[PDB]
């Protein structure tokens, strides 16, 4: 079977500061939405 | 790059399947053809009957596929079929089953959007029990509809135009290609089915593990097409009929991060489409806007029309 990643929420750690600061902003930035799913901590923003 | 590598893996892995049962399709005997058709037959009828009105019949089809594929015998036209000591038949049936799942999203979900969900739950449970069938589902889904990866095929020099129109997913006869309206509908149904697979899970069976192709792949898909320039009519079409099918499950799973993604396409990606699309082909972008204006002020995305309910699972 071929490698496929299946994580619903990516951990806050192991995540790049780029993607962290996009999730933490009140608005996203066009052309830089993170590919990985958001983390569990910032679903209540 | 990361995604295109993964795309090639599933592609080249499906190509290895085309060769592993080589000689089962390439034969001139009377019995070699009788087996091939009988397996191709007893592996696609169940999926064709998925257009159902009760969970009681939808489970009959699920078990009929699971039996045929696990080694057990199954009822086909006239006589019962088996697969034990058919090592080519096992790898052959997973291919024909995986393509029939996509063919139904291509010639049934395109015409009737409601049929995506009964086909998605059944495809999701078989993927769960047989992850090889699921990788074959992604292989055909990806080639027939590259916009589901997502990746936009590029204008190629050095290759024939028909081969390039094949890349775009256009259905081509020996003479000519299909129109755009019939092609855009085929592409819609293929991602409405895919948007249904990543959110539904087969209820019965008591599965310890995670969703086979989880709802996470729905987040990246939206992220991965919105960070690239939109195509004139395709993107605004496929974007809408994806959010209508999986916007509800994505709102619940990703509460605020999805709304941020929605107040962006309205503010930033909508102006992006206005320049690229002529006044002659705005029909898609206008329905993409009517769909949001409701959802944005309602603070909720409607459940997809045709979602399976409790009454269905008792019937
Ligand atoms: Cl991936």
């Amino acid at each position: 079977i071929i490698a496929t990643d299946n994580v619903l929420f990516t951990p806050r750690d192991k995540l790049t500061v780029e993607e962290l600061e996009q999730f933490q902003s009140k608005k996203f930035t066009l052309g830089k939405i993170p590919l990985k799913p958001p983390p569990l901590e910032l679903l209540n923003v | 790059d990361i995604t295109m590598q993964w795309y090639q893996q599933l592609q080249d892995a499906s190509m290895q399947c085309v060769l592993t049962f080589e000689g089962l399709t390439n034969s001139k005997d009377s019995q070699a053809k009788k087996i091939k058709m009988d397996l191709q037959k007893a592996a696609t009828i169940p999926v064709s009957q998925i257009s159902t009105i009760a969970g009681s019949k939808l489970k009959e089809i699920f078990d009929k596929i699971h039996s045929l594929l696990s080694g057990k015998p199954v009822q086909s036209g006239g006589r019962s079929v088996s697969v034990t000591l058919n090592p080519q038949g096992l790898d052959f049936v997973q291919y024909k089953l995986a393509e029939k799942f996509v063919k139904q999203g291509e010639e049934e979900v395109a015409s009737h959007h409601e049929a995506a969900f009964p086909i998605a739950v059944v495809a999701s449970g078989i993927w769960e029990l047989h992850p090889r069938v699921g990788d074959l589902i992604l292989a055909h889904l990806h080639k027939k509809c590259p916009y589901s990866v997502p990746f936009y095929p590029t204008f190629k020099e050095g290759m024939a135009l028909e081969d390039y129109q094949r890349m775009l997913g256009y259905q081509v006869k020996d003479s000519k290609v299909e129109q755009q309206d019939n092609f855009l509908k085929r592409m819609s149904g293929m991602i409405r089915l895919y948007a249904a697979i990543i959110q539904l899970r087969w209820p019965y069976g008591n599965r310890q593990e995670i969703h086979p192709h989880g709802l996470n792949h729905g987040w990246r898909w939206l992220a991965q097409i919105l960070n690239m320039e939109p195509l004139s009519d395709v993107t605004a079409t496929l974007l809408f009929d994806f959010l209508e099918v999986c916007g509800n499950a994505l709102m619940k799973q990703y509460q605020v991060q999805f709304w941020k993604m929605l107040i962006l396409i309205k503010e930033d990606y909508f102006p992006r489409i206005e320049a690229i699309t002529s006044s002659g082909q705005m029909g898609s972008f206008i329905r993409l806007k009517q769909f949001l204006e409701k959802c944005l002020q309602h603070k909720d995305i409607p459940v997809p029309k045709g979602f399976l309910t409790s009454s269905f699972w008792r019937s």
